[PDB]
């Protein structure tokens, strides 16, 4: 598949808003954490935003 | 926005694409239902276009841009609509290359005034030359637009009818001359070889009886032939919802007290009454229609009598006689009134062996008539097949560099679109528009600069000199006007809203 | 079977459409994705259309289209694809005319033909004995590089490597002879160039190899020093200590035989092909050749070998029978220069009546993206050489050439008659869109720009004081080789299967 | 919920973005079709938003103040639309953030509250000062025929425009007032200006060659019956067996006919005109005695002629009293546009005039005329007002750029409220760029380099793309449109915003 | 009948444009896609692509033998073939003729043929210098179609005094062709040696 | 012309078109009967034609068989004239009934 | 321009049997079907039958002129002008 024009432009920051939307929650010390599930079932919590980033699994090849 | 000018375009152009292929002497014609089931077919866009019924707002621009000009030129009608869709098709380019359409529209109206100034130099006089010379020219110049209708057999016999019915309805001085002066009138049946060019008017009447004279009697040397117009029938009245011989002495002793001899009413007369008249030599005709009545006092000098006792000399249409001639073996037998002086309107005598052929060739001679209109106001002459639009893109094609701007662009599409009205007609006449496009402008460049003409009439070459085709000067400057004006108020519409029928 | 020609413009101009966005510093990159998984992104127009796995095979053609471009010009791939394009859209309306592409194919060769006339008058010839030039228009060719300030020392390196293996009037000259060897170690400040060769590995990494030799001879043996194996089935078996000696000393004498071959035919230096198949010299050949001072060099890559068979003047040996001494080569001086464990080999001084133009330099630098990008950044400067070798003469670039070709071309035609005229003047408007990609990538005014050059034109010139100067060889390959491309796609009235 | 909300944020900028291109003098035209069949093409915003019949109730509210914009003021019905509807689109982000939507229109009212302020700080009050009597219309007038056809012809266009305005009382002005007959064919330098009333000349019945056009001073009286001989529809009926009683009853009828013919001549009057059309019998007696009549007049002329000698309409033409008729200085029946044309001169106690345009065609008279009339609205309110402020992106611009200062003092969400009613202001200059060809990226940018330099009375050049001020451009703007605008499109705004939920009842 | 004769006309339309010196080129492509290649060859191009038609199989091996015998004009062969089979129908169907009065029909036609070209058949066997012409212009119609037509000009003269050297049998054993890559077309020369 | 010749040679085979569509009405043989009338009509002795009755080529002057001058005049002229009002049409219009 | 081929061969196909002494005669049927008739005069055939194509109709109307001046072969008239357009 090709995508060419503005149509991949509004794809860009679609795929780049949901991976962004990760790390407003825990910006700052009042800031909140989040769990990452796996597929086998585990899951960890963390407040440090680049250990989620680090785990975080992101399909397009944009974000 | 953006579908906004995709679909004028592509809705002009669909348009647009009907009268193509019928603009020129060879066009094609086309098939015409009327509501009634009858079938017409004529190559005039004056009937297509009004005929069709469409409902759409952009082409309803189109009817307009010739409705106006049918009165002004009517040979322009369906050469101005392929000449404003050329525009529009150089103008889709120019919105996909980020141009916008104000630019577009500000850049043809200099292209327009810039190549006025290009023929104005090149243009030639004819009557400022001799007067004979003025109907050398001119005599044959009809013979051009009657090549494209069954005329063309006859050519040689009609061109003399344009020339002389439009002379009589002129001035040396005034040199005024107008549509509504020439009556076009004609009915079904006969053959093309037997119309002539007669001065004056017709009421298509046996006169009644035999026996009354088929000349008018000078009336001991009187001045000319005094007729009576009246909206009531000579006979003893009659109610219209539901003694006589009396009646018919008090009728007749009002009109020989006037001095009139030939008795024109809107109704039929009485058998009876038409006994009394052949010993008075009071001749009577009946059955007139009511327009007929106003065009006689126009060419006759007379007036309208409502009723007998308003009878009056200054009230009747004086004329040089009224006499009654056969045409061929027709049972017709019309009546033929003339005048031997100067008047102030014509009607033409045309004929035809079938209905559609009877207005061809009525239509067709009626162009012709519009043509000398112009001829006469505008002493400044060009021959404009052909040459205008090759002359007209060579001239812009050169100046627009000169420019350093963004009309340049649109100069260069306007050259470009006037070159698509030689290509039309070289489609028209069976050849190739490529190499006809250039043969035009490379004989315009070497030699010199001339009117060089497409092949469609045909001729050893394809210069129109000696081919004697002639378009006036004023008609190609209001024909390129109204293409370019329109051109501007179809991008002027930036939305399109249409609501229902209720 | 229009359909088949309709669709082939269609689908080749829909790949034109995403590369004329790419083109120049200011291009627009394109993400491709390759069905194993890896993500690559760059604004280079030919590895775009290597790793796109064109199926289509119209589309196929701009690829070898763009390969020749490199190996002739060896700049411009992105804009020769752009105006092959142009072609194919212009030719698009001239189909609905009812135009036959054979003469839309013929139109293009009148107008080529003439184009490269036009570029020669506006264009200003210049001289390879003035050095002044030269080294300005290639240091200024090194901009696109991460190296601004490195690029200066650069330039005059690449000319006079060319003007001492060019004469005065030369037309074919092959950068393939120079071999780039990169090196870890070293800087780029620090950069040599080598007379006869340069090789990419060691010589001999054990003791007693002398590693330099004053006046050796050098050539290709492409045998190989190891006991014997024969294709049939062996069976070794020793139980005595006897027995191993035994065995031993005829394979030493296997070993030494073809020593004494070379010893006898003074050779200095040895070459032998690297082969994974079997061993290449045992290490008890390497021992004896040691006292007979003779140098070895092992673990020659087979892309290497036609290399060192050409520009040495040797010939490749298949077999010790054959090998004579007349086959070999000469060299003045041979040693080998470490430089932070670099242990790199250089020979000079060929001084042989088959030497050709061959001359190697040497890259060296720190880290892997050094000497790799710079292998590329000194590739460029020699093309720019090339084009000024060819033919003399350069161009002011920026898509300045393109639109004074279209001017000169559309005012000349309007003398023709016929269809001269018509279709002939159709080439000058797909040279529009050359400048019209640079103004747009940059940001610019379509356009407003283009409009502002044409209005330089009839009163300036083709310039030139921003050091912005493309060769002509790109400009004469360029339209050249589009009037090819787009003559082979509408030849083409069909697509069958067949097999 | 915010649902109902968010569907009138798309239903104000569908009506608003039909507006944009009809808003300047160099804009795009609209193109409306009625239910009634019939085209009509205008850029005024009054006349667009009457035609459209929206049944969105927030929709209509942009039409109602329309209304409201064409009654008070009458100009700028296109500009307060786009106004009131550019607050939809700055606030719909602020929706989204959880910004309620009265504190957003709270913020409104303040800031329209000091743009108003700094209106009358920009309107100056000049009247003689560098200006004479003559040129101070004339100069005005020529600003809105610029860039348009009529600009090498607007040399002797002025001359008939100032005059139709000084042919009226000072005090008070109407457009309507000035009548304009469209003249099909001629040279478009050579329209004159009547000082009368004309009307089409439809009358197609024959008795031409009498009745000269040439008079000194003529009656003129109104005609209500139908003079000629037979009726239009009803008739007599009458049965009789005698020969002679058959002409009687022709002479009959003619002689109830005659009675009410022959009062017309009791009268005196030479001027006959009738919303009916009048037969060959009529004219036929009045051509002996050089008496004029002229039927087929349209009603909107009639009123005309009562205005203009004073004149009055008799059912019958017994009891017609003599005050009742009227007389004109000259009369000439002018056969300019291959078609005859009556018209009145010399009328003192005329209170409405008519101007004659010509030109190639039909349409292209009738862009003419349109022109025109922005220009009289020009020259009307430059007497009426003396208060006058710079328009074309001069007061636009500063009314933006004094509000970004004021909201830094301002703190809480007015802040940013403030400074998007300031970013708001900008679609006005926007579609003035764009309307007419030029970038709206380069103006917007550079116009801003020299507003920021203390002199607020710099605007847009609208015949050659430049920065610059307007002021030698000749374009005046009165007050009381930047005033009135400022609260129409508030109000407006603030009705759109207030609506939470929209109900509608079938029946 | 339908079969064989649409059958022959669709191979025809395939090798048309491969005609004349200004015909076009027919691209083929295969299942693996990489051994696509563009040549005018009318006998690589009927060889290659298979058919299931049986009558479409008759012309393959005719033209063998025909490009055995000289080797080109064998797509002319294949056209004209198939413009007597397309007129075939029109004669069949709507002129109600029998297929054998057809057979018939060209074997008379075929003589009027050969006449034609007999009477039209001129010679000139003193000036042995004009017959050295005709052999330059023969060559130039020979080498038409092909890549070679640039330096044709050039090439006439080659292929012209490489068969006035042979003087005995036809037999094509005594030229033989070597082909080097490097160099332009127009380095090629006549050697003997 | 160039473009005339198959217009002009397209009537010659137009006008065997009737005798053709006659046989086939008859029920003889059209390709046999009208090629062997022509052969010996091509080059002098114009005499017979097709018959109707016995299937052969006899002559028309001994069966009595003739036609009017006036009338086969009519017959190739109306004909030629109708056919080209037909061909120049390439569109057509029909407005809505009522 | 396919329906002005296919419409005036449409008309000549009718007639194309009529032709000559030996042709053959065509049968009309109505709704009625009791007026059903059995004739070959081409005037008769073409002015009976109803057609939708208005350019068929310029051919039957000319036809009538044509039978007007001379009144036999008129169905030869009808084919022949079929004919030039077939091979159109």
């Amino acid at each position: 598949e090709k995508i060419s024009g503005d149509d991949i432009r509004n794809q860009n920051v679609l795929a780049t808003m949901a991976v962004a939307n990760v790390v407003k929650s825990s910006l700052g010390p009042v800031g909140l954490d989040k769990m990452l599930v796996d597929d086998i079932g585990d899951f960890t919590v963390t407040n440090d935003g680049a250990t989620i980033l680090s785990l975080l699994d992101v399909q397009h090849p944009a974000g | 926005g953006l579908e906004a000018k995709k679909s004028h375009i592509l809705a002009a152009r669909s348009v647009a694409s009907i009268i193509k292929t019928s603009l020129g002497p060879r066009g094609l014609d086309k098939i015409l239902i009327s509501p009634d089931g009858e079938i017409t077919i004529t190559n005039d866009g004056a009937t297509i276009l009004s005929q069709m019924e469409l409902d759409n707002e952009i082409a309803k621009l189109l009817v307009q841009l010739s409705k106006s000009q049918d009165d002004e030129i009517g040979d322009g009608t369906t050469g101005v609509v392929v000449l404003a869709s050329a525009l529009l098709d150089q103008a889709l380019e120019l919105i996909q290359k980020g141009i916008h359409p104000i630019k577009i529209a500000n850049g043809f109206d200099e292209a327009a005034k810039l190549a006025i100034s290009k023929l104005e130099e090149t243009c030639d006089d004819i009557s400022a030359s001799n007067d004979e010379l003025f109907r050398d020219f001119l005599l044959r110049a009809a013979k051009t637009s009657l090549g494209s209708k069954i005329v063309s057999k006859d050519h040689d016999r009609f061109a003399e009818m344009a020339v002389e019915a439009v002379i009589n309805v002129m001035d040396k001085d005034r040199k005024d001359v107008d549509f509504d002066l020439i009556k076009m009138q004609g009915r079904v049946g006969g053959s093309i070889s037997d119309s002539k060019l007669i001065n004056g008017v017709i009421l298509d009447k046996d006169f009644s009886h035999p026996q009354m004279p088929k000349c008018v009697l000078p009336k001991e040397g009187s001045d000319g032939v005094k007729l009576a117009i009246l909206t009531c029938p000579f006979e003893p009245p009659k109610p219209k919802t539901k003694y006589e011989q009396d009646k018919f002495k008090e009728m007749i002793d009002d009109v020989k007290k006037a001095g009139a001899d030939v008795v024109i009413c809107q109704w039929g007369f009485d058998d009876e009454a038409n006994h009394l008249l052949l010993q008075n030599d009071l001749p009577a005709v009946r059955w007139v229609g009511g327009q007929e009545l106003e065009h006689i006092a126009i060419s006759t000098n007379g007036r309208i009598v409502p009723r007998f006792q308003d009878l009056s000399k200054d009230k009747l249409g004086t004329c040089s006689r009224i006499y009654e001639q056969e045409f061929g073996t027709t049972k017709d037998r019309m009546l033929i009134i003339e005048q031997s002086k100067e008047t102030k309107t014509v009607t033409c005598f045309v004929r035809g062996s079938n209905k559609m052929i009877v207005d061809e060739a009525e239509r067709a001679l009626h162009d012709s008539l519009c043509v000398v209109r112009n001829l006469v106001k505008d002493s400044r002459v060009v021959y404009g097949g052909g040459a205008a639009e090759v002359t007209m893109s060579l001239a812009v094609s050169e100046e627009a560099d000169k420019q350093r701007g963004i009309d340049q662009y649109a100069f260069r599409g306007f050259a470009q679109a006037l070159d698509t009205i030689p290509m039309t007609l070289a489609e028209n006449s069976g050849l190739d528009p490529i190499g006809t496009l250039s043969t035009l402008k490379s004989k315009q460049l070497k030699e010199k600069i001339s009117n060089i003409g497409v092949d469609c009439l045909g001729y050893g070459s394809n210069d129109m000199k000696e081919l004697f085709v002639v378009d006036p000067f004023i008609g190609k400057k209001q024909q390129i006007l109204l293409a370019t004006q329109l051109c501007r108020m179809i991008l002027k519409i930036d939305n399109v809203i249409i609501s229902g029928k209720d | 079977p229009q359909e088949v020609r309709k669709a082939n413009i269609i689908a080749a101009r829909s790949v034109a459409d995403a590369i004329r966005t790419s083109l120049g510093p200011k291009g627009m990159d394109k993400m491709i994705k390759t069905s194993r998984g890896e993500i690559i992104i760059s604004n280079d127009g030919h590895t775009i259309l290597k790793q796109m796995a064109i199926l289509h095979p119209v589309a196929r053609m701009l690829v070898e289209v763009s390969a020749a471009q490199d190996s002739e010009a060896g700049d411009g791939t992105t804009s020769v694809v752009i105006l092959t394009g142009a072609l194919l859209g212009a030719a698009e309306r001239l189909l609905n005319k009812g135009i036959h592409p054979t003469i839309i194919a013929d139109s293009f060769q009148s107008a080529a033909k003439r184009s490269v006339d036009i570029l020669l008058e506006m264009c200003h010839k210049v001289s390879l004995s003035d050095r002044e030039q030269l080294v300005r228009a290639a240091s200024t060719s090194l901009s696109s590089k991460i190296v601004s300030q490195y690029s200066s020392f650069l330039a005059p390196l690449a000319v006079d490597s060319v003007l001492k293996i060019s004469d005065e009037n030369s037309k074919n000259v092959d950068l393939n002879d120079i071999r780039l060897v990169k090196k870890v170690g070293g800087t780029i400040d620090d950069t040599e160039m080598i007379d006869g060769v340069v090789l990419t590995q060691t010589a001999i990494k054990s003791a007693g190899g002398p590693t330099r030799k004053e006046k050796a001879k050098i050539g290709l043996i492409q045998f190989q020093i190891s006991p014997p194996k024969p294709d049939t089935e062996n069976n070794i078996i020793v139980n005595d200590y006897r027995q191993m000696d035994k065995i031993l000393k005829e394979e030493r004498a296997y070993l030494l035989n073809i020593c004494k071959k070379i010893k006898k035919a003074k050779c200095n230096v040895l070459l032998i092909q690297k082969s994974i198949l079997r061993d290449a010299v045992n290490d008890l050949a390497l021992h004896f050749l040691s006292k007979l001072n003779i140098m070895v060099v092992k673990d020659i890559e087979r892309e290497e070998i036609e290399f060192l068979s050409k520009g040495l003047g040797c010939k490749p040996i298949a077999d010790i029978e054959l090998f004579t001494e007349d086959r070999l080569g000469s060299a003045d001086l041979v040693e080998e220069i470490d430089s932070d464990g670099s242990k790199i080999v250089r020979v000079t001084g060929i001084r042989n009546n088959n030497a050709r133009p061959t001359v190697s330099v040497v890259i060296r630098g720190a880290n892997n993206m050094i000497i790799d990008e710079t292998e590329r950044s000194l590739h460029d400067a020699l093309c720019v050489i090339r084009c000024l070798v060819k033919e003399r003469g350069l161009i002011a670039g920026g898509g300045a050439p393109e639109i004074e070709i279209s001017r000169r071309l559309s005012k000349e035609a309007r003398s023709m008659e016929g269809v001269q005229a018509f279709i002939w003047q159709e080439f000058a408007s797909a040279l529009e869109v050359i400048p019209t990609t640079l103004a747009e990538n940059a940001g610019l005014n379509s356009i407003k720009v283009v409009t502002e050059l044409r209005s330089k034109h009839e009163n300036g010139e083709l310039n030139y004081e921003e050091h912005i100067l493309q060769p002509v060889l790109v400009s004469t390959s360029a339209i050249t080789l589009a009037s090819e491309c787009v003559k082979s796609i509408l030849r083409i009235d069909d697509i069958a299967f067949s097999r | 919920g915010k649902g109902q909300i968010i569907s009138n944020i798309n239903a104000c900028v569908a009506v608003q973005e039909a507006l944009k291109p009809t808003l300047g003098p160099l804009g795009s035209d609209i193109l409306i079709v009625t239910s009634n069949q019939k085209t009509t093409i205008s850029n005024d915003g009054a006349t667009i938003l009457k035609l459209l019949d929206v049944v969105h109730p927030a929709a209509k509210t942009l039409v109602d103040i329309s209304r409201a914009q064409d009654a008070e003021v009458g100009d700028g019905t296109t500009s307060v639309t786009i106004l009131a509807g550019e607050l939809m689109k700055e606030a719909k982000p602020f929706l989204e953030e959880g910004i309620s939507s009265h504190l957003i229109m709270k913020g409104y009212r303040k800031a329209v509250s000091l743009a108003v302020e700094k209106i009358n700080e920009l309107a100056v009050d000049i009247t003689s000062e560098k200006s004479s009597g003559r040129e101070l219309l004339e100069r005005c007038a020529r600003t809105a025929m610029s860039s348009k056809l009529i600009h090498n012809n607007a040399d002797f266009f002025v001359k008939m425009c100032v005059d139709a305005v000084l042919s009226l009382d000072r005090n008070d002005l109407d457009d309507k007032l000035i009548g304009i007959k469209k003249i099909p064919g001629g040279a478009m330098e050579e329209s004159l200006f009547i000082n009368g009333v004309a009307f089409k000349k439809t009358f197609s019945y024959a008795g031409f060659e009498q009745q000269p056009k040439k008079f000194n001073n003529p009656k003129i009286l109104s005609l209500n019956v139908e003079l000629e001989l037979k009726a239009e529809k009803d008739n007599a009926e009458v049965r009789v067996e005698h020969v002679e009683d058959y002409q009687a009853i022709v002479d009959a009828e003619w002689q109830l006919i005659f009675e009410k013919l022959r009062q017309v001549e009791e009268t005196g009057a030479n001027i006959v005109l009738s919303k009916l059309p009048i037969g060959d019998l009529a004219t036929q007696f009045f051509a002996d005695r050089n008496i004029f009549c002229a039927g087929r007049v349209s009603a909107d002329d009639m009123n005309r002629v009562i205005q203009a000698v004073g004149g009055s309409i008799q059912s019958t033409t017994s009891d017609i009293k003599p005050e009742h008729l009227g007389t004109c200085a000259l009369f000439e029946e002018m056969q300019i546009g291959s078609e005859r044309y009556n018209l009145f001169q010399g009328c003192p106690q005329a209170k409405t005039c008519t101007l004659l345009l010509r030109g190639g065609a039909e349409q292209v008279i009738a862009e003419v005329e349109r022109s025109l009339h922005d220009a009289i609205m020009i020259v009307k309110r430059a007497l009426q007002n003396k208060l006058i402020v710079a328009g074309g992106g001069a007061t636009e611009m500063e009314v933006s750029k004094c509000l970004r200062d004021y909201s830094k003092t301002i703190a809480g969400k007015q802040q940013m409220i403030i400074n998007a009613f300031a970013k708001a202001l900008e679609v006005i200059p926007r579609q003035l760029c764009e309307n007419a060809g030029f970038d709206a990226i380069e103006i917007l940018n550079k116009l801003r380099l020299a507003h920021s330099k203390g002199e607020k009375w710099y605007g847009v050049v609208f015949e050659t793309e430049n920065i610059g001020d307007n002021f030698a451009k000749f374009v005046w703007e009165p007050a009381l449109v930047k005033i009135n605008a400022l609260n129409s499109a508030t109000e407006a705004t603030n009705l759109i915003l207030s609506v939470d939920e929209t109900i509608t009842n079938k029946g | 009948r339908l079969s064989a004769f649409v059958g022959a006309i669709a191979v025809g339309d395939l090798v048309k444009s491969t005609l004349g010196p200004k015909g076009m080129d027919k691209l083929l492509q295969s299942a693996s896609s990489n051994t696509c290649m563009v040549t005018n060859d009318g006998a690589t191009i009927l060889k290659s692509i298979p058919l299931d038609n049986p009558a479409a199989k008759v012309l393959v091996n005719i033209s063998k033998v025909q490009d055995d015998e000289v080797g080109d004009g064998t797509t002319s062969v294949t056209v004209l073939s198939a413009e007597l089979l397309r007129e075939a129908e029109k004669l069949i169907d709507q002129s109600k003729i029998h297929p054998q009065t057809i057979i018939e029909g060209y074997r008379l036609a075929s003589a009027a043929a050969l006449d034609a070209l007999t009477k039209a058949a001129v010679d000139n066997s003193h000036d042995k210098t004009m017959f050295r012409e005709d052999l330059i212009h023969i060559a130039k119609t020979t080498l038409s179609s092909k890549i070679l037509s640039q330096d044709k000009d050039h090439f006439a003269e080659l292929a012209t005094n490489a068969i006035l050297r042979l003087k005995g049998s036809t037999n094509l054993e005594h030229i033989q062709i070597i082909k080097i890559l490097g160099g332009k077309l127009s380095d090629s020369f006549l050697d003997e040696g | 012309d160039g473009k005339k010749s198959l217009a002009v040679e397209a009537f010659a085979r137009a006008l065997r078109q009737l005798p053709t569509i006659l046989a086939d009405n008859a029920g003889f043989d059209s390709s046999e009967l009208v090629s062997k009338l022509r052969s010996s009509i091509y080059n002098g002795i114009s005499t017979s034609g097709l018959d109707l009755n016995n299937g052969t080529i006899a002559d028309m002057r001994q069966l009595g068989i003739v036609e009017s001058y006036k009338l086969k005049r009519a017959v190739v002229s109306s004909a030629s004239e109708a056919a080209e009002v037909l061909l120049r049409v390439d569109n057509i219009i029909r407005a809505r009934p009522r």
